[PDB]
């Protein structure tokens, strides 16, 4: 990239926080004619101390194989850049890759490096702004739509900002995304992203600005950083370009909810939830952005969408279960959530009958009338639905999940 | 062992009555279902396992008829058997540097173990025995009508560890399908059979296993499971005379005219097999 | 009046950068090279050279990622005689170890362009070869949907639907925006041992006007 | 010239092939896997490698 | 030389049941789905591979129908060559390797870049409507290493598309054929492969994949007679009136072709 080149030209000016070290053709980096082309580009730092995952000797341009060679040209004549440029860009990349400098973050499998076209406090902020730990006040401000100048007067928002994402391919590394927006504009876009993601916390230890890695990890095949789909990591480009999130996101979180179950190995009092705070946040973001729906931050009982009402009904049935049989190692959320959300007509009869048995047991036991309250809630929710639909769409399933999360939270210690 | 010469497709119909035909590791142990439509599923892997069990029980480890995936085997120890029987030292993590010895070890694996000869295997792990694709394939079984899995709670009047709860008994649960008819397709490939060594003896044993699959699989969680049809479509040549789907379609599964309400026995279903194309013969007699 | 205005659009497109061919990265906009290729796919003869005047970018720029298994090597040349002096199987096995190559792609989505172009007779043009004739033939083919080959958005996997614009050009999403896209692939000068030549792609109002590929001052 | 493959080549082999696994035996034969089916490089591939080593140093 | 006389377009509709039609190497081998629409996605080269394999099996190395780009699922028992300034070698390659004749190739070296095009061209096959793959958890009996035997069972995962109908467009350019000798025998064998692609491609992963329809728009002119994108518009694959909810078999879709312009025919091979 020539952006990198310009960054080298920038940092190289200062005697510190940088470094000033030093056939023919058209240099595509610079655009200067008749300059000495590099036959073999200098290497990039791989490994945990560079671009994570790639081999220590990493490269952008690499024509080691005969397939990639074109128009009769050899190892780097296919990618013609002057020697100087070759050095420059590589060096700038390496300096940004050194973790000692704050301009770096690792997302899923890709490592992100960013910079401003000239010195600005943004470069110190964006390190945490998409990996949140004054900074919290700034985040709340930009999530509110306030301009960054109101919290950091030295923030010149007319400065152009750059973000780069590199993914490892053994010795080869690939460009996954690239943004060249202005500081103010993309800061506003990140604000809008965090505004969409906003949901009431499930437990008061969860952070107010969910780190994008935590959001991605929760869709992983086993809730570990590995097994994050690289394409979903790249798709969440959508965060700071302002466009729709990848359409594979909602089916991914719904798939996790299908294939998950409450592991009691957290060893807390609570058995781990199935619709966690972060999965509900992602579903809310997808419904706000891609589907243009309206989704609240907390429960809105003054609502009349059948998917939402069914989600609330599922939540109250689950609460009735967990009150009727305390401490059990399994709950309907472990088994019937996937089929309740996708095919209500086939399963809500059995869930309602089981909830009837649960209220039966609860009535004779102590809690002799939360036995009544849950039935009142069932009355007031079922009252708005004409029929259980045969099937529900993916976004209807998203609304089901959001409603379930809302009605579950608003019912932890109502009674 | 000369290879078979004909392309075969087959349709398997099997029952379940108050049983868990295949448990889902995710939904606790609930029978696998298609969450968006409610139809029950049985992984092809499960049926392959039952076939393997049949092979092992009926041949009892006779030569050329061992099975590769067993309840307590270690795969590397089994691959070292092939390397020894080929006299090669097991190359650390690698194949033998001579391609012919690699072929010999892979063939010894194929020519001995029945289920490697049949279903194929991916043995490229530590001690490397190569790869096999398997002349035989089968798809997920899927019920002809949506199943309604019901949850049955049970109690044990004894406890394992030191406990004081028994004040109520130790609770456990079984999941069972009240009834469901499963249609499982399958495929047999001559071209790959030749490359593996799948002979008509093997094939005979195969149909045998399919017919007798469930008869020895009885367990407290399986219920009553049975094989109801094995409609085999023999093509007259190496490469078939008719598209698969065009043959599966001849096998029509419907509900009997006098049957109403939820199905609870095979008699609720009417099975009809059409006229096959002139290049195919049907042996529904299985 | 004298000139062409061809519209092209498609779901996918991949105009790979020369410095990122190994792990595909696409130019934000179709380079003149690609444009030329597209134009030649409709009608072309040795006697005529296509020139791209303007390239309009109608739909907004959108990116996507696709990864494919790939082959590492070009097939080797046999010698026809020795190829049969001793009968032997000839093949290229994608499963034989080193053969297998993985190759990502950063490709565009939902492109829509309007290509303004015109003809120019090559030095080897026939004496009877009228430029107006070829103009008419290309216009006929474009109107009727006929083509030598289905034009593609860079790569054969990406066919391009096309129509001829007889009316005024439609407006772009970037109608009131300016954007410098940097140095990008103009053409390839096959006369001068096939080096690339680059131009400063300054997009304005959604329309890009590159210099003439035949310019002596661009060429070495 | 030292036309011999050695364990010191392994990173370079990896690079060349782009494979995430390499292993040179005691004599000099070479192994690769992971992006590929585990296989031994042929004589011609070894020659290719060595040429590569020499030229793209 | 002989060659096909007319430009052809074809729309191939195939479907998968409880299988992984084409995995995504960049998404943990999950079946691809298009990020911009949610449609399932199958690369053309995935289909071209199936055509190559099927023709290799069927023509078993006949004189003019060998295949270059193989995979290690082949046999070496029988072979034969046609044996007819660098044009000689190129046309020798074309005349006896079916895949080089049909799809094109590249050779190592030339004064030129060594390109052979072939007439056939086909695009990414995408679902008619969005697909939602399901993760299937499976478990094994034995353990592979002695270390992990330290009771003993390992849990894997398989990704399946419950169902999805995929529309694959394609173009056959006669003028390209004229430079490559792609004749009507090759074309009929090609229709045969497209119809029969998935017959020999059975494996543990893909489940049941089948070619349900193959509409062929046969043009009169050496070039076309109507724009291809407008021809594809006639194949209105939409849902049968009696079906609602997820599609689980081809009966859930109703597909019809309108009257193509008078200059171009239509045939439903399937």
């Amino acid at each position: 990239l020539q952006a990198l080149h310009g960054y080298y030209q920038r940092m190289s000016a200062d005697p510190d926080a940088g470094m000033p070290p030093y056939l023919c053709g058209q240099c595509l980096i610079t655009g200067e004619r008749q300059k000495p082309i590099a036959q073999l580009h200098p290497s990039i730092k791989g490994g945990r101390d560079g671009v994570r995952g790639a081999q220590a000797v990493a490269s952008i341009v690499s024509f080691n194989n005969t397939a990639f060679e074109s128009y009769g040209k050899e190892q780097s004549i296919n990618a013609p850049v002057s020697q100087e440029a070759a050095f420059s860009y590589v060096t700038a990349l390496n300096y940004l890759l050194n973790p000692s400098n704050r301009q770096k973050v690792t997302i899923a499998d890709a490592t992100v490096v960013f910079w401003a076209e000239r010195s600005s406090p943004a470069e110190d902020i964006f390190a945490g702004m998409f990996d949140p730990p004054r900074m919290h006040d700034l985040l709340v401000a930009i999530r509110s739509g306030k301009r960054a100048t109101d919290i950091m007067p030295d923030m010149d928002e007319s400065v152009r900002f750059h973000v780069l994402g590199l993914s490892p391919n053994a010795a080869r590394l690939s460009v996954r995304f690239w943004e060249v927006d202005t500081v103010g504009h993309m800061l506003d876009k990140v604000g809008r992203h965090y505004r969409e993601l906003e949901i009431i916390p499930q437990f008061n230890n969860e952070q107010e600005f969910p780190s994008l890695s935590t959001l991605l990890r929760q869709t992983a095949v086993l809730n570990k950083t590995e097994n994050i789909s690289p394409v979903l990591a790249g798709g969440l480009r959508a965060m700071l370009t302002g466009g729709p999130y990848p359409q594979s996101l909602l089916p991914a979180v719904l798939g996790r909810i299908r294939a998950e179950h409450a592991r009691p190995e957290d060893k807390s009092r609570y058995r781990l939830e199935v619709v966690t705070y972060y999965r509900a946040a992602l579903i809310k973001a997808y419904l706000i952005r891609n589907r243009k729906l309206e989704v609240p931050v907390s429960l809105d009982p003054a609502r009349t969408d059948r998917p939402y009402l069914l989600g609330r009904l599922f939540a109250v049935l689950e609460k009735a279960q967990e009150d009727a049989v305390p401490g059990a190692n399994a709950t309907i959320k472990d088994r019937y959530l996937a089929s309740a959300s996708a095919n209500p007509g086939q399963v809500f009869h059995m869930l309602l009958k089981n909830a009837s048995n649960h209220t039966a047991k609860l009535r004779k036991d102590p809690e002799r009338k939360s036995a009544i309250h849950y039935e009142i809630m069932m009355q007031e929710i079922i009252d708005n639905i004409s029929d259980f639909p045969v099937t529900m769409s993916s976004d209807e399933q998203g609304l089901f999940m959001i409603g379930y999360y809302h009605q579950r939270k608003a019912l932890f210690t109502k009674k | 062992m000369t290879a078979i010469a004909n392309r075969y497709e087959f349709v398997l119909l099997f029952d379940v009555e108050n049983g868990n035909p295949n448990g889902d590791p995710d939904a606790g142990n609930m029978p696998r279902i298609d969450p968006e439509t409610g139809h029950g599923l049985v992984t092809d892997v499960c049926l392959k396992r039952k076939i393997r069990n049949h092979v092992a029980l009926t041949k009892e480890g006779a030569e050329r008829f061992n099975i590769y995936i067993q309840e307590k085997a270690i795969l590397n120890e089994t691959h070292e058997r092939a390397y020894t029987a080929c006299d090669l030292k097991p190359e650390p993590k690698k194949l033998p540097k001579k391609v012919e010895d690699a072929k010999r070890v892979t063939d010894w694996m194929c020519t001995n173990f029945y289920d490697i000869r049949t279903f194929g295997a991916v043995m490229t792990t530590e001690v490397n025995c190569g790869q096999v694709r398997g002349p035989v394939q089968m798809a997920f079984a899927r019920s002809v009508e949506p199943v309604v899995p019901q949850e049955v709670s049970i109690t044990r009047m004894a406890v394992t560890t030191k406990a004081e709860a028994e004040d109520n008994r130790t609770m456990g649960r079984k999941h069972i399908v009240p009834y469901g008819l499963y249609v499982a397709h399958g495929f047999i490939s001559a071209p790959l059979a030749e490359k593996t060594g799948f002979s008509d003896e093997d094939l005979t044993l195969f149909w045998d296993a399919l017919v007798n699959m469930f008869e020895h699989d009885r367990s407290a969680a399986r219920g009553l499971m049975s094989s109801r049809k094995l409609i085999v479509f023999k093509h007259q040549n190496r490469l078939g005379n008719a598209p698969a789907h065009k043959l599966f379609d001849l096998v029509k599964v419907s509900r009997a005219e006098g049957s109403s309400g939820p199905a609870r026995s095979f008699a609720d279903y009417a099975v009809t097999v059409g006229q096959a194309p002139e290049g195919v013969e049907v042996k529904e007699m299985l | 009046t004298y000139g062409i205005r061809l519209r092209v659009w498609g779901d996918y497109a991949c105009f790979t950068r020369p410095e990122m061919k190994v792990e595909r990265v696409s130019y934000d906009v179709m380079p003149p090279s690609a444009a030329r290729g597209i134009l030649e796919a409709i009608h072309w003869k040795p006697a005529i050279r296509w020139i791209v005047d303007r390239i309009h970018v109608l739909r907004p720029i959108v990116f996507d990622n696709v990864r494919r298994n790939e082959v590492s090597s070009k097939i080797p040349k046999p010698n026809p005689a020795t190829a049969m002096r001793d009968r032997k199987p000839l093949y290229f096995l994608v499963d034989d170890g080193s053969n297998r190559q993985q190759r990502a792609a950063t490709l565009l989505r939902n492109v829509d362009y309007v290509i303004e172009a015109h003809f120019e007779l090559t030095d080897k043009a026939g004496a009877e070869d009228n430029a107006g004739k070829h103009l008419d033939i290309f216009r006929r083919r474009a109107r009727a949907g006929q083509s030598f080959q289905q034009p593609c958005l860079g790569c054969r996997e990406f066919p391009a639907s096309f129509e001829l614009l007889e009316g005024d050009v439609p407006l772009s999403c970037y109608a009131g925006e300016k954007r410098d896209l940097g140095y990008m692939l103009l053409d390839i000068d096959f006369e001068r041992d096939m080096t690339p030549l680059f131009f400063k792609a300054v997009m304005e109002d959604g329309v890009i006007t590159p210099p003439s590929r035949t310019s002596p001052e661009v060429r070495a | 010239m030292d036309n011999k493959i050695t364990p010191a080549d392994e990173e370079k082999i990896r690079e060349w092939l782009n494979c995430e696994e390499a292993s040179v035996d005691n004599d000099g034969d070479v192994w690769v896997a992971v992006p590929m089916t585990g296989h031994w490089l042929s004589d011609e591939q070894k020659a290719k490698y060595i040429e590569w080593r020499g030229d793209e140093t």
